[PDB]
């Protein structure tokens, strides 16, 4: 309580900016390291100079819910900090206020994207153990991250994976329904249900976009790749099965259902496509991927799966880097 | 956004497949050899070979194979590409008009899949009823050769084995048959599989299963008279069939992997066998007739015949004469003889073709002073490695200089009259706990020789254990003269330090001109070096001085000279030292946000900076802070392979898919962040993999200046030998050729139908783009060879809307008059 | 990790507010003006009872770090709505609680927000943020009241009145102290308790353990009669000042 809780008296002078990194939820993410210390922090600027409604609602939701959030699969916010601040003029003073994260080696999506890394089974079992832990602990308590994508979960050289950016999440209630955007995931991952418009949806979601990322990481090429958000719903379809009120019963009550129609009933070729993957994993994707949310897996019986439930922890292990190949593709 | 122009000014010249068939006509033999995108039509002769015709393909040839279905006269042609575009081609001749037809076309390509380890394999059936594909782990992919399937399509039989080496269909089988060797945990082995096409699976193999050598690389299917098939490895040459099992162990072929196999005798009696240090065997399968008339194979005899150039592919043509295909070389004929030269040898050569082989670096420099310009590249590898010397005068003439090592960069320092080339070559461990080579080379043949002495490293007590036999690679700087091109002198590098960074320059107020190598010490258990070294060097007097050294903890992948001060990328950092009055590196400034600093280039006080993943960084020196600064970094993900400074506000880069792209400032300066997001306004697929990018131009000059539509050159260096050429326009020219290129692309008909949007779109295994920001040049230049009407039915309805005046119509010689003006650039 | 906000009664003698010459009868007036007005704005913007006491915590938070002579309690107190708003998902606009701030005051004292109101409130967050230390999510009595109720089984009707009765209670607790001083958790507890005694209930026979007397024990651990007597003493004091007679 005597120091590490006193937030947003700091100022930014205490970081030196390295440049930055990437494009988050809302803001561009930024690379520093704390004078003091030396740490490797990373920062997310919130600007108050937009006076409509002062500070932003969804930073400070990422503030509410980023804060009640500990777990060793989740970001952790170190601290807040703030521009110089004027003494005395606090009135005039139009300093903006900085998020502080730690810092993690990579990106999935710079590691994959680029093609230098290699999972084994084991190494995706590190991964999808890890993830679904911190996943279920949000989804435990309640919170919905509506951004699982490549650029969101980061990892260190160790082998700990870890979830980020929480300024898209909101929380959730079962008993009460407040009406969330029909349009939230990365369309390449976006749950069905919410491309068939359902404004009130289930902790499913993100299920289903760690799913798509399970055999990603087996196929080496993303599950979905579509422009359009009717492309997308005929491309789930091919694989996971035309939405059908069979394995659906409340698709009738979707907004579009008949409006969003893929061209043919097709069935469900999901084991016959992925037969490569091993029997465990397939199983896993196949809830994973199942199109009616009240029947998709949830995280805890994702982490109670023959693929998940007798992993170790200790056996961390890290994706496979190349070597003198980065220099030179081997001539032999 | 940005418009760039890209030609090509040497077409690929490694072979990457060679077939001999009989597909122009069902009398002569033919030999198809196989460029990247290039296929090039022979004849064969006594003499040698007639060239008959060459086409281009919007693709790389991944599988080219030759057939005669049932009710054919002659053989047709099936080819798939990289990007999975699949075809079967015809040749048609009407007297002097010669064409290819595309009889079939298809992409056969799955939305989900692995892609394989040991690649795309394709293999055609004996009775040629179906093309069998293996493109993904656990799938095997048929197209069966039915006369109406000319949408070629097909369909996946799930395989149980997910990591295959290498597949053939077997011969003498009751039905389609594939024998297979594939990698399990429990080591190597060869299965057999029967492919129903009516039932559309797999049925029971005809001979089982056989454990075989855990570095098994090929399968040859044995011709009929034999049947079964013979598995080459490392160390054993195995054949299966049946209950039979024959198994030669030779010490001969332990020495260099086989790399090509190819059949002379069509009884399967002789094969034809290649390893990685130009050796060429041949494998005879001695025969025994059992009294029940039926013939078995007695034994196998590997024999030696001589020395060919590193071969990917061997194809015998009749007669004794043999292509040799190389990538790593110059390709050749040579003369099988049945008896020996004096020297032991039955192998001649009868003729060499030029193979610009790997270009792993190459400089621009004008010798003669003529002004023009000429390109000396470090080109090819181990015992072909040379460098080349090219010069514009219609053709390029070239010039050879063997160096039988590998070279590896290349610069030219003007006050030495010489060149400094990185070097290495291969030694093995011999019984004397030293090394030996197994040729002499550059390094070894040098007039005078120097050997690094520093003690920098010489900190560990113990030394790491060779065991004899063992590769080495032995690092040199080679001295070169730039008239004769005599290796003046070799400096050898410390055991295992590489010399990765070359440099000629002055530093600081120091008159001498220095040659400086970067280097890193490379141990087996390291898996990023964690020492390295830059030395300074003055050549003076015949003699190479040893001027001062740095100790650095990482590998200098990359130098480059910065306003007198020396930049290097050092592992994950970028420094800047200064050269001391008293002849030492002393470091001002560092910056270390990067993975791999693998590529640097400078203009001004800005840098560019190359990762192996996080694309391209800018970065400035920041005079008065005394400290680098990241101005703007390409958010997008990529692997490069080398990078270039265009402009002050233009860079360009190539990725490890054979992709190009072209980076700039948003030059609109809204908020920092938007002038830090370097944007990608240039995407474009140049399906070669670009090692050296270099400023400057061969073209012969006097005083010609700015008639050129182009503006800049840039040249570069490709794995396939291919040498391009990038140049900027300006947005008018710009939209006349991208119009004409739509234009073209509706009149043009491409070999097997292949979409050339899509050919140049943007593709990585997770991306496909549009390509943008890039005109094909060698799509506008073939404008001058379509017909006549194919050329006014280009230039109809055309009117050009430059800008600073109205749209104005297009007439056919006017636009011929460009074309023959933007072929002088090259 | 997370801040401390919780005091000691003998410690608000040391107020700002105390040291530069307010009495503590007018702290607490101060106090009971400004937490009603949090409370009779959002009542009528029709903000759920959670968002008003977020509100008002944040404001009794505030007057610990700094003096009411400096900062105008109600701007704070429209500042505290504001935020607390945003907080537990109940926004509204600045110009609207500026509006419904105009209606419920007078001429004097709509004054202190000058001549910009919203100015001088949407001013004032980025002091309140850095007061309250960014420490966001807080817990209400409320949770609790229904928490623990929900483990009583008995007559549906002496309960119900009981809650009522807690609850009231609790909404009354805002206008002091006591949000300071001790957990929502055992005001919950002390408000049962002060119901219990005047509805002349015996709560243990509700719980599943009918006979330990101190039946607040299963739901908080550790909290002596001394304390639940010292927050009924300090809610019914309010009661006796103003002179109205318990709810019942
Ligand atoms: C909400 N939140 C996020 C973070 N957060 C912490 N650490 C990182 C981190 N670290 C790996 C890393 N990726 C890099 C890519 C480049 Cl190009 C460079 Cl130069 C340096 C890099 N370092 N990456 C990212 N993503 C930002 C958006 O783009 C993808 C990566 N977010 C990060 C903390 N809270």
């Amino acid at each position: 309580r005597q120091t590490e809780s006193d937030w947003g008296k700091r100022c930014v002078d205490k970081f030196d900016i390295i440049g930055i990194i990437g494009e988050g939820t809302y803001g561009q993410v930024y690379k520093a390291k704390d004078k003091d210390t030396g740490e490797l922090v990373a920062l997310k600027k919130v600007r108050l100079d937009n006076e409509k409604e002062g500070f932003p609602i969804t930073a400070i939701r990422e503030i509410k819910i980023l804060r009640q959030l500990i777990h060793r699969s989740v970001v952790n916010m170190k601290e807040i900090v703030t521009d110089k601040q004027d003494a005395l003029d606090f009135k005039k003073d139009k300093g903006a206020f900085y998020l502080v994260f730690e810092y993690m080696d990579h990106d999935l999506m710079g590691l994959l994207e680029s093609g230098l890394v290699h999972f084994s089974e084991d190494h995706i079992k590190s991964f999808m153990k890890q993830l679904m832990e911190g996943l279920e602990y949000c989804h435990k308590k309640n919170f919905l991250h509506r951004d699982i994508k490549c650029s969101n979960i980061l990892l260190n050289n160790s082998g700990q994976i870890k979830l980020a950016d929480f300024g898209l999440a909101r929380l959730y209630n079962s008993e009460e329904s407040r009406p969330y955007t029909n349009k939230v995931i990365t369309l390449w991952y976006r749950p069905p249900e919410l491309l068939l418009g359902e404004e009130r949806y289930t902790p499913a979601i993100d299920v289903w976009s760690c799913g798509c990322i399970l055999g990603e990481l087996f196929t080496k090429k993303p599950i979905f790749q579509a422009n359009l958000e009717l492309a997308q719903l005929e491309l789930i379809s091919r694989l996971c099965g035309s939405p059908c009120p069979a394995v659906w019963p409340d698709v009738i009550r979707l907004p579009y259902f008949n409006t969003m129609k893929p061209k043919k009933q097709y069935r469900r070729r999901l084991r016959e496509e992925f037969s490569f993957i091993p029997s465990a994993a397939l199983d896993l994707l196949d809830h994973m991927l199942t199109l009616d949310p009240s029947k998709r897996c949830t995280a805890e019986q994702t982490l109670q799966s023959d693929f998940l439930k007798d992993v170790e922890l200790s056996k961390m292990a890290p994706p496979d880097l190349p070597h003198w190949q980065d220099c030179h593709e081997l001539w032999s | 956004m940005s418009y760039n122009y890209v030609v090509t000014a040497q077409k690929p010249t490694a072979v990457n497949g060679c077939v001999t068939g009989h597909f122009t006509s069902a009398e002569d033999l033919n030999l198809l050899i196989a460029k990247n995108t290039r296929l090039e039509i022979y004849v064969v002769t006594a003499e040698g070979l007639r060239p008959v015709k060459e086409v281009g393909m919007y693709g790389k040839i991944a599988v080219m194979e030759l057939f005669r279905p049932k009710g054919e006269s002659k053989d047709l042609l099936f080819i798939l590409t990289a990007k999975y575009n699949a075809c079967i081609l015809e040749y048609k001749q009407s007297g002097e008009s010669i064409d290819i037809i595309t009889r079939a076309h298809g992409n056969v390509q799955d939305r989900i899949g692995r892609p394989s380890e040991t690649g795309i394999i394709g293999i055609i059936d004996p009775e040629c009823r179906m093309i069998g594909l293996r493109l993904y782990d656990g799938l095997f992919k048929v197209i069966p050769l039915d006369r109406d399937n000319k949408e070629l399509k097909a369909f996946n039989i799930r395989l149980e084995e997910l990591h295959v080496i290498d597949v053939k269909f077997l011969y003498g089988c009751q039905a389609p048959t594939i024998c297979f060797v594939y990698q399990d945990p429990q080591g190597r082995h060869v299965k057999t599989y029967e492919v129903s096409l009516r039932e559309k699976e797999f049925n029971k193999g005809p001979w089982k299963q056989e454990n075989v050598e855990a570095e098994a690389s090929m399968v040859i299917a044995v011709p009929e008279p034999f049947g079964g098939a013979i598995i080459i490895g490392q160390e054993s040459i195995t054949y299966h069939n049946g209950d039979k099992y024959l198994a030669i162990a030779p010490p001969i072929i332990k020495q260099s992997t086989i790399v090509c196999h190819n059949r002379v005798d069509p009884n399967g009696s002789r094969y034809l066998l290649g390893d990685m240090e130009g050796r060429l065997f041949m494998l005879l399968l001695e025969k025994e007739e059992q009294m029940d008339g039926t013939v078995t194979l007695k034994d196998l005899r590997v024999e030696l015949l001589g020395e060919t150039s590193i071969a990917e592919c061997l194809t015998y043509l009749d007669n004794g004469v043999v292509f040799v295909g190389s990538r790593l070389g110059d390709s050749q004929l040579v003369k099988l003889n049945v008896d020996s030269n004096e020297q032991g040898s039955y192998v001649v050569a009868m003729e060499t073709f030029t193979n610009l082989g790997p270009i792993v670096d190459m400089c621009v420099v004008d010798l003669e002073r003529q002004g023009q310009g000429q390109l000396v590249t470090c080109s090819g590898a181990f015992k072909e490695g040379s460098l080349r010397i090219i010069r514009n005068g219609q053709k390029l003439h070239i010039r050879t200089v063997p160096l039988y090592e590998s070279p590896r960069k290349i610069c030219y320092q003007e006050v030495s009259q010489c060149f400094g080339v990185l070097s290495s070559r291969i030694e093995v461990q011999d019984t004397s706990g030293g090394t030996t080579a197994l040729r002499p080379s550059a390094s070894t043949q040098a007039l005078s020789s120097s050997v690094s002495s520093s003690k920098l490293f010489s900190s560990s007590t113990a030394p790491h254990e060779t065991s004899f036999g063992e590769e080495v690679e032995v690092h040199n700087l080679l001295i070169i003269d730039q008239h004769t091109f005599e290796v003046l002198h070799a400096h050898q590098f410390l055991q295992n330090e590489y010399a990765l960074s070359l440099v000629s320059c002055k530093l600081g107020k120091d008159p001498n001109t220095y040659f400086i190598v970067g280097t890193a010490m490379v141990y087996p258990e390291e898996a990023e070096p964690k020492q390295g070294r830059i030395v300074v060097f003055q050549y003076s007097d015949g003699k190479l001085q040893t001027v001062a050294e740095k100790e650095v903890k990482g590998a200098v992948y990359s130098m480059v000279e910065f306003n007198g001060k020396l930049l290097a990328s050092i592992n994950s950092t970028v420094r800047l030292y200064e050269w001391t009055t008293e002849k030492e590196l002393r470091t001002e400034c560092n910056h270390y946000n990067n993975i791999m600093a693998l590529y640097l280039k400078t203009k001004g006080d800005f840098i560019l900076v190359g990762d192996l993943m996080r694309s391209v960084l800018l970065l400035a020196y920041k005079p008065m802070e005394g400290n680098f600064e990241e101005i703007a970094r390409d958010f997008n993900p990529n692997w490069m392979s080398a990078v270039e400074i265009l402009d002050d506000d233009n860079f360009l880069g190539a990725e490890n898919a054979f992709n190009l792209f072209v980076c700039q400032k948003d030059s609109a300066a809204t908020t920092d962040e938007e002038r830090q997001h370097l944007q990608e306004v240039g995407l474009f697929h140049l399906g070669e993999f670009v090692n050296v990018f270099c400023h400057g131009s061969l073209v012969m000059q006097n005083l010609g200046e700015t008639s050129t539509p182009t503006q800049g050159s840039v040249l570069f260096g490709t794995v396939n030998g291919m040498i391009g050429l990038v140049t900027s326009l300006s947005e008018s020219w710009y939209n006349l050729l991208l119009d004409m290129q739509n234009r073209l692309n509706k009149v043009i008909k491409s070999v097997g139908k292949i979409e050339h949007s899509f050919w140049r779109s943007f593709h990585t295994e997770r991306k496909t783009e549009p390509a943008t920001g890039f005109i094909d040049g060698d799509l506008i230049e073939s404008f001058l060879d379509i017909s006549r009407p194919k050329m006014q039915e280009v230039v109809a309805n055309l009117q050009y809307d430059d800008g600073s005046g109205m749209k104005r119509e297009a007439t056919a010689d006017d636009l011929i008059k460009v074309v023959e003006e933007l072929t002088r650039i090259h | 990790t997370k801040p401390c906000w919780y005091w000691d009664k003998k410690d608000l003698a040391h107020t700002p507010s105390q040291l530069e010459g307010l009495d503590p009868a007018t702290e607490a007036r101060y106090r009971r003006e400004g937490a009603r007005f949090i409370f009779d704005v959002g009542t009528r913007l029709g903000l759920h009872y959670d968002t008003l006491a977020t509100g008002i915590i944040y404001f009794h938070r505030f007057y610990m770090f700094h003096s009411f002579k400096q900062f105008p309690r109600y701007v704070t107190g429209a500042c505290c709505l504001f935020l607390a708003g945003k907080v537990e998902e109940t926004p509204k606009k600045c110009k609207d609680i500026i509006k419904t701030a105009r209606s419920l005051l007078n001429d004097v004292q709509f004054g202190q927000f000058g001549d910009d109101p919203k100015e001088e409130v949407m001013v004032l967050e980025r002091i309140l943020l850095q007061t309250i230390k960014f420490d966001l999510q807080v817990e209400h009595p409320y949770q609790f009241l229904l928490k623990y109720a929900k483990q009583l089984k008995g007559d549906k009707n002496k309960i119900q009145k009981l809650v009522q009765m807690a609850w009231t209670f609790v909404n009354d607790s805002l206008c002091t102290t006591l949000s300071l001083q001790w957990e929502p958790e055992i005001i919950a507890v002390a408000v049962m308790y002060l119901a219990g005694r005047l509805c002349k209930f015996e709560i243990q026979e509700w719980t599943s353990k009918p006979m330990y007397r101190r039946w607040w024990e299963q739901f908080v651990q550790d909290v002596p009669v001394d304390v639940l007597e010292d927050i009924c003493h300090q809610i019914l004091d309010l009661y006796s000042q103003g002179k109205q007679q318990m709810p019942h």
